[PDB]
RNA sequence: UUGGGCUCUGUGGGUGCUUGGCCGCUGGCCAGACCUACUUCAAAGCCACCGGGGGUACCUACCGGUUG
């Protein structure tokens, strides 16, 4: 069936429609309505419903005025997606992605679902941008709107990352984060895809605490499961697995720890580093790298948990004294011994204080 | 200046309606056999009358 | 198209190719100074041979539909066919020293022709099936 | 090809895309399908040997 | 002014505004002495038939020949994004980390 | 002041639409001023109603002074051209079973690719819907659709079988033996064939009886096409002549002195204004096929062109040897004296695959090339008529419009005795 | 000798100079030139006639700086010039058509000072010169300004092979950006890949692609060359 | 199954030849 | 022997003796280039697979003609 395979790959590659069964079955998809009501519905009608919702969201926030200028404009009723060159489909996917990053906080609200339902029912973001749309509804993977997404979602235009949702598309029930986290352990393609999203919304200052807590949760239980996989006890295998783990996780934490203007994902990366020094027996030079970057990515708002991470990292480090920059910024900590006593009521602080005072002997 | 000619099935059905929109070109390069198809239509007209 | 036959010169400096398309072609081994490599034109079906003489001026060419042409310098000096009822010419060999062309056919017969000019020596039938080589 | 109406059928009496009179009432592959003949060329080979054998009976 | 605000209201409502929808969518160390003395005619060679501007230009210096051949190396391969600090980032870009 | 331009649109109106000279000028006199005024306003309202046409035609223009149209790669076209037809530039790799004949429907919605070692497949190529892929064993000379994409006919090693949309054999055609070329007359229902022994067989595919067998005397045939305007039929004969036929005339109806070797390939316009052929003597020449007058000093091809196929607009597709060139302005219909095209336009390149049949899509701007390794499909902006008429031919036809168009076509099956050179002959003295 | 083959058989020789006593390590054809690099001299033939043009002699300071261990290399858009890497840290810029030392560039980090391997970039006018003490330095060579600095080699095991990818993708932790480097070492059989965009992180290592050079074993592992097949993954 | 490798065919590339640098 | 086992899937080599990728190929190209010329002389014939019996009005083939 060689020609059947090549034509099948053309058909699953095909982003357009050429019979009337597929205009009706393609225009039938909707978040709000039913299929029978959504088939016989022009685009001025859907623009009225939605753009009522986008008037509401433009009252509720303020960064939606350029998307009034482009995406929810009065002229965007007549923009067919499939008659657009790839520079135009690329730029339109840029504005679609930036709008969806912007919306993703308020997504339990019906004005947000109305605006997203205009993006689906005209621009077919469920057919052209499924990674970003699954990435934005995927924090809210327990609300029923995620299951309406899982009923309008095309089964074979979904990234291999997100293909764990196939029995949840098949039987219309929302998936648990046991399943999300389990395939986040086995596939590093998935765990990077979440962290490629969350860091992309924070360079433009569009974060929200469900995104921060959701991402930090998946990195927490996921890196736990990864360390439990990567243990073997064979020396060269656990060395090679420690290097592979640092190469997977490494750059995500390396921006997240320094991202001072988002103290949330700064604290979540503190959290994953604390898990990583705690359960994962990483080498002393790696732990000095975590301590020095923790020391550099430092805020008044993230003082108090960052000190706890210094106690964890210094406590599981095998060498005795600290290194330089750590001692300098801990000098710049205002209430040192009192804060370390409050930490020592619940943790162990003594190797951190020993590395400090020994480094002060060596200054 | 590379423009092709593009058609979707929106020009067949505007989506949201059921009017099978039927465009029509009346240039005679596309409709051959004027006298002959009208002969056969006329012969069927006499046979049906 | 395919190349059915290849015939050298006597002095091994030119060779010549009998097609399967329609044509023959005259070719060198190294670049001569007054020679351009050139094409011997239309038969009806396609040449089963194209043989030199001793004196390398006239070139003979034997098609599949019976016809055998003599070319001079580059046009054709005399095309001459021969009749045959229900058969097509499927092999031909030319001895250039003794100036004779054999030609075996589809119906088991071979003709034998002295050829400075078209002149039948002999012909007889040996099979009920075609003559291959 | 819908089921033709009254006036369209009587304007098309001889018409059928499926059976022709040349198709010999599809007797060829009634016999092919019935006796598992994996090639219709072998049907017609047997048919012409039937025809020559039966005209030999005729001229006997 | 030739186009009043009322006229642009009617042009937006009546006719269509895909033009404005599109417009809103779209928002040295050393020097060689040889290249004064390395003149090349471009329409000699077939591969150099196609980096001249107009048809009637041959006499091209080594400098100008270098510029055209730079523009074609960019034409076959546009300039990469990487070609245009932190302790853990330095730890990742250092290969003393990854040992046996 | 402007009434001169009114008379200019009157001139172009009665050129394109008036279809005749005009009736020159007592009760007869007033009935023919009546008829002539109604005909005048009929042509003028057709010309005014030409502004309602939806689609524009594709083009590409040399914006510089040194960028030229035969150099433009299809990476540049697929990038600079819209994404729905950038889908339609696809390829399809099938090595094992012979060189692949291809043929579309006449709405462009389906194609058969026949493969000479046996492999014959019918597909909806846009939506990737493989309607059939039949294996068929022994060799395959030609495949072609019938009136719809619902029945197709393939010329086998010995007979010609015709098949339903599911690829099930409805019947073997025995009366046509070693058919080497086929053409379907669509306004008739008239499957016309050339056998390998030079015998035209004109069948009716609706009634099912063969209607005109005529043995052409010129030996074995080497080419065959079909004039869409006249329904007359061009067979290409290996003495060098394009021999032009009909079911009625048992002699050749008109034979033209085309070339010197066997004339390898044939094509005619759908408007039936001109003709282009090519043979062994590698010239490729065109004729004003109405006046039967070679209008252009012949072109050459770098190899004997196994295919040519010309488009719904003026683009011609000559497939020679291992790569195919398109040619734009070979016959300008509006120009009296025909000038030569000094340079081609969109050559599809040669990378080791001998093209066995070129085709055009009828209403898309793509070209379907039929090489030894399978089917390649390329986009070329100028081709295909932009505006169709869904009364006659509909690229987007539902099942209701298929069934209705089939039964209206069967009610307007022209008779095979209605075929001549000038097809507006009916009703003369 | 320098023999010249075609189709498996010899079609030419090449005239070596009389004053030559050194094994000859770098054959390099570009422009209209065939250039070979022996050990401390470079002999350059004109390639259109196979005819010997000149012999380039590098400078000498301490009888080790004249040694030529980085080889020689060509840039794409640099006209008649060749870039040599010495046993000092120096990489020199030579107009091979006229013989002159036109420019010389000095290593960064003067503790690391023997050019072990050098390679052009897919960008214009940038090189990956590769020092024995460990750094890969990748540089403008008409601004003479560093673009990146990396610490790829061990002092016990420097980079001896370095090869960029000209596919156009491969980097950015999903793979959509170019800037994928490959490096290897004569001491190990492990090849190391570098994302090159922000600061050039490492991204992975094929461990025992080929066998390691094993002390007290009879097998003969190690590596000799890396090449990205150009334009391809 | 999703993410299995395709068969290796050689990818074409308009690469740059260096004999024009001289 | 610091995990194992079934099943399924993919990719690469092998299952015939090792001479290059492409073209308008005695040469050139693999970054392509130039694109439309040139012309004295239509064609030699034969052959060319439909199952059996039977009908022959119309068409066609062939044979013999007939005037105009």
């Amino acid at each position: 069936s060689s020609l059947a395979q090549q034509l099948a790959q053309i058909a699953a590659n095909s982003r357009s429609s050429f019979n009337v069964k597929a205009l009706k079955a393609s225009h039938s998809k909707s978040l709000i309505w039913e299929p029978r009501v959504a088939v016989s519905q022009t685009f001025a009608e859907i623009y009225s419903q939605c753009y009522e919702g986008f008037k509401e969201l433009c009252h509720l926030d303020s960064r939606f005025v350029p998307f009034d200028a482009t995406l929810f404009s009065a002229q965007s009723q007549e923009v067919d997606r499939t008659q657009m060159t790839a520079e135009e489909n690329a730029a339109l996917d840029k504005r679609v992605d930036s709008f969806l990053h912007l919306v993703g906080s308020r997504l339990r609200l019906m004005p947000a679902i109305k605006a997203v339902e205009w993006l689906i029912r005209r621009f077919r973001i469920h057919e052209f941008n499924t990674g970003t749309l699954l990435a934005t509804f995927l924090p809210y993977h327990t609300i029923p709107a995620f299951v309406t997404l899982l009923s309008i979602l095309p089964v074979q235009r979904i990234p291999i990352e997100y293909r764990f949702l196939d029995p949840y598309i098949k039987s219309l029930t929302p998936p648990p984060r046991a399943a999300i986290v389990q395939q986040a352990t086995n596939r590093p393609d998935l765990l990077s895809a979440i962290s490629r999203y969350t860091l992309d919304s924070c360079r433009a200052k569009q974060e929200y605490p469900g995104l921060i807590s959701f991402w930090g949760g998946i990195m927490a239980e996921a890196v736990n499961g990864m360390i439990d996989k990567m243990r073997s006890g064979r020396r060269a295998i656990q060395l090679e697995n420690d290097h592979l783990l640092l190469q997977q996780i490494g750059p995500v934490l390396s921006e997240a720890m320094v991202m001072k203007d988002v103290p949330g994902i700064q604290i979540a990366s503190y959290m994953v580093v604390a898990i990583l020094a705690a359960k994962g027996s990483l080498n002393d030079n790696i732990l000095t790298a975590f301590m020095e970057q923790l020391v550099h990515g430092w805020t008044v708002d993230t003082l108090r948990p960052g000190l706890v991470c210094l106690t964890m990292l210094a406590q599981h480090r095998s060498a005795k004294q600290l290194s330089g920059r750590v001692a300098k910024a801990v000098i710049k900590v205002p209430d040192l011994v009192s804060s370390l006593r409050d930490i020592s009521k619940e943790h162990q602080v003594d190797k951190l204080a020993n590395g400090l005072v020994l480094a002060f002997v060596d200054r | 200046k590379i423009k092709a000619l593009t058609r979707s099935i929106t020009a067949q059905q505007a989506p949201g309606s059921d009017v099978q929109r039927a465009p029509r070109n009346l240039a005679p390069e596309l409709h051959p056999f004027e006298r002959a198809r009208e002969y056969q239509r006329a012969l069927n007209a006499v046979k049906l009358e | 198209d395919d190349v059915r036959h290849l015939e050298w010169s006597s002095d091994s400096r030119f060779f010549l190719s009998a097609s399967k398309d329609l044509t023959a072609r005259i070719w060198s081994l190294d670049t001569e100074e007054g020679f351009v490599p050139t094409v011997l034109s239309g038969h009806r079906q396609g040449v089963v041979g194209a043989y030199f003489s001793k004196d390398q001026e006239t070139i003979y060419t034997v098609s599949k539909d019976g016809a055998v042409f003599e070319w001079k310098y580059w046009r054709i000096v005399n095309k001459h066919f021969f009749m045959q009822n229900a058969a097509t010419l499927r092999c031909a060999a030319y001895h250039a020293e003794s100036n004779l062309l054999v030609a075996g056919f589809s119906n088991g017969i071979f003709g034998l022709y002295e050829m400075p000019d078209f002149n039948l020596i002999h012909t007889l039938s040996i099979s009920q099936n075609e003559i291959d080589f | 090809v819908r089921k033709l109406k009254y006036h369209e059928q009587k304007l098309l009496k001889k018409h059928d895309f499926i059976n022709y009179k040349s198709d010999n009432n599809h007797r060829d592959h009634d016999v092919i399908r019935r006796y598992m003949i994996q090639k219709p060329e072998d049907y017609h080979k047997y048919n012409r040997l039937c025809g020559s054998l039966r005209q030999f009976a005729h001229r006997l | 002014a030739e186009k009043d605000a009322e006229e642009e209201e009617l042009e937006k409502f009546v006719l269509g505004a895909k033009e404005t929808f599109r417009e809103q969518l779209f928002r040295p160390a050393w020097e060689d002495s040889d290249d004064e003395r390395l003149t090349i005619s471009l329409a000699g060679a077939t591969r150099l038939r196609k980096l001249r501007i107009s048809e009637s230009e041959d006499l091209v210096s080594g400098i100008e020949y270098a510029r055209r051949l730079r523009q074609q190396y960019l034409r076959l391969y546009p300039q990469p994004d990487w070609a245009k600090p932190l302790p853990l980032d330095s730890f990742l870009r250092d290969a003393n980390s990854f040992k046996v | 002041k402007a009434e001169l331009d009114r008379i200019r649109r009157y001139k172009q109106a009665q050129k394109k639409y008036g279809r005749g000279p005009r009736v020159d000028i007592k009760k007869l006199r007033r009935t023919l001023t009546n008829l002539e005024n109604k005909y005048k306003t009929a042509a003028l309202k057709a010309k005014e109603a030409e502004i309602l046409l939806e689609n524009q035609t594709g083009f590409l223009e040399p914006e510089g002074e040194l960028e030229r149209t035969y150099k433009v790669r299809q990476d540049e076209i697929v990038k600079e051209v819209a994404v729905e037809v950038a889908q339609k530039k696809f390829e399809l790799k099938l090595t094992e079973l012979g060189p692949y004949t291809c043929e579309y429907s006449r709405n462009g919605r389906d194609l058969i690719l026949a493969g000479r070692k046996g492999h014959v497949a019918t597909m909806d190529w846009r939506e990737g819907k493989l309607g059939c892929e039949l294996q068929l064993g022994e060799t395959v000379r030609d495949a072609r659709f019938l009136h719809n994409n619902q029945f197709f006919a393939v010329a086998q090693k010995k007979y010609v079988y015709i098949y339903d949309h599911n690829g099930v054999e409805i019947h073997c055609l025995r009366k046509h033996v070693e058919v080497s070329h086929m053409e379907f007359l669509p306004y008739h229902f008239l499957l016309a064939t050339l056998s390998i022994s030079g015998q035209l067989k004109y069948q009716d595919t609706s009634t099912g009886q063969i209607v005109a067998e005529i043995a052409t005397k010129h030996g074995t045939p080497v080419s065959l096409t079909q004039n869409p305007y006249n329904a007359i039929l061009h067979i290409g004969q290996q003495n060098g002549t394009v021999t032009l036929w009909s079911p009625n005339s048992t002699d050749p109806l008109v034979k033209l002195l085309a070339h010197r070797g066997p004339v390898r390939s044939l094509a005619v316009d759908r408007e039936g204004r001109y003709m282009v052929s090519t043979g062994q003597d590698n010239k490729m020449c065109i004729w004003d096929i109405r006046n039967f007058k070679e209008a252009v000093n012949s072109y050459f091809t770098r190899a004997p062109a196994t295919s040519v196929a010309i488009s719904d607009t003026g683009l011609t597709a000559v497939g020679w040897g291992t790569h195919t060139t398109i040619w734009k302005g070979l016959f300008n219909k509006e120009r009296p004296v025909q000038v030569k095209v000094d340079s081609p336009y969109m050559t599809w390149g040669g990378q080791g695959q001998v093209v066995e049949r070129v085709r055009w899509c009828p209403f898309e701007d793509i070209l379907g090339i039929g090489h030894n390794e399978g089917f390649s499909s390329i986009i070329v902006p100028g081709a295909g008529e932009a505006n169709y008429d869904a009364l006659e031919v509909n690229p987007f036809e539902t099942k209701k419009q298929r069934q209705e168009g089939e039964v209206k076509a069967l009610l307007n099956k022209l008779q095979p005795e209605m075929i001549a050179l000038d097809p507006n002959f009916i009703g003369n003295l | 000798g320098l023999w010249v083959f075609q189709r498996g058989k010899k079609v030419a020789e090449l005239p070596l100079p009389s004053d030559l006593d050194q094994p000859i390590k770098q054959i390099l054809i570009f422009g209209g030139w065939i250039v070979a690099c022996a050990l401390t001299r470079i002999e350059v033939w004109k390639a259109a006639t196979l005819e010997h043009y000149t012999t380039i002699f590098p400078a000498a300071s301490k009888k080790g700086d004249n040694e030529l261990t980085g080889g020689a290399i060509n840039m794409p858009t640099f006209l008649n010039k060749i870039f040599v890497g010495r046993k000092d840290g120096w990489v020199e810029i030579w107009n091979v058509s006229t013989g002159k030392l036109i420019y010389t560039l000095l290593p960064p980090s003067p503790d690391c000072g023997a050019v072990t391997c050098l390679q052009p970039t897919p960008a214009l006018s940038l090189l990956a010169i590769a020092y024995s003490g460990g750094p890969l330095v990748i540089q403008n060579v008409l601004t003479d300004k560093t673009v990146l600095l990396l610490e790829a080699g061990t002092d016990d095991a420097p980079v001896t092979s370095i090869s960029f990818r000209t596919d156009g993708l491969g980097a950015g932790q999903d793979g959509r950006k170019d800037g994928v480097m490959a490096t290897a070492t004569s001491v190990s059989g492990d090849v190391t890949f570098w994302d090159l965009n922000k600061g050039g992180r490492i991204m992975g290592v094929l461990r025992s692609a080929h066998n390691p050079p094993s002390r007290h074993n009879i097998v003969r592992g190690g590596i000799s060359k890396i090449e990205f097949l150009a334009g391809q993954p | 199954p999703v993410g299995m490798p395709a068969k290796w065919d050689v990818k074409e590339a308009r690469k740059y030849n260096i004999e024009a640098d001289g």
